[PDB]
């Protein structure tokens, strides 16, 4: 599951479906440690990187 | 989740792109109208010149 | 989810997103129309020169 090369593992929606020209609105990451670190990385990317949005 | 985030962006950016397409269409229509007006003005100038020659 | 405020994305995904195309649309509708008017004037001038 980590570093998965099978795109079928990710659902069709929430995967840049109907991507906007100025906003891909999708990104995939596999952070180490707990998911709280991933949220902090998302929180770090929540400013000056993209307008606030949620993904699974 | 993103039911009012990227989802609402998918309508805001959609409206922005629709406005871009409408602006392009309006520019093309204005180009056609300006060309028609220029042709009418050129025809009027030619008619005036022909009338001047006939008067001479 | 992630550490962030609640309901703070009511305009960050609109003001800095839709304007990125609205400004381009306005600039096109202005500049292309002006250039088309100038080109029509030039074509009228050439046709008037031929008529002259």
């Amino acid at each position: 599951d980590l570093s998965v090369r099978s795109l079928h593992d990710i659902v069709k929606p929430e995967d840049f479906v109907l991507n906007s020209e100025h906003l891909t609105t999708v990104l995939v990451a596999v952070p180490k440690s707990l998911k709280s670190d991933f949220e902090k990385s998302y929180e770090t990317l929540s400013k000056n990187v993209v307008p606030a949005s949620a993904s699974v | 989740s993103q039911k009012n985030g990227i989802a609402t962006l998918l309508q805001a950016e959609k409206e922005a792109h629709e406005i871009v397409s409408k602006a392009r269409k309006y520019r093309q229509d204005k180009l056609k109208q300006a060309k028609t007006d220029a042709a009418k003005e050129i025809d009027s100038y030619k008619i005036q010149k022909d009338k001047e020659l006939k008067e001479f | 989810l992630t550490p962030n405020q609640v309901n703070d994305e009511l305009n960050k995904m609109q003001a800095f997103i839709r304007k990125e195309a609205e400004e381009k649309a306005k600039e096109i509708q202005l500049k292309a129309d002006q250039e088309y008017e100038i080109e029509k004037t030039n074509i009228v001038r050439n046709e008037t020169n031929n008529i002259d």
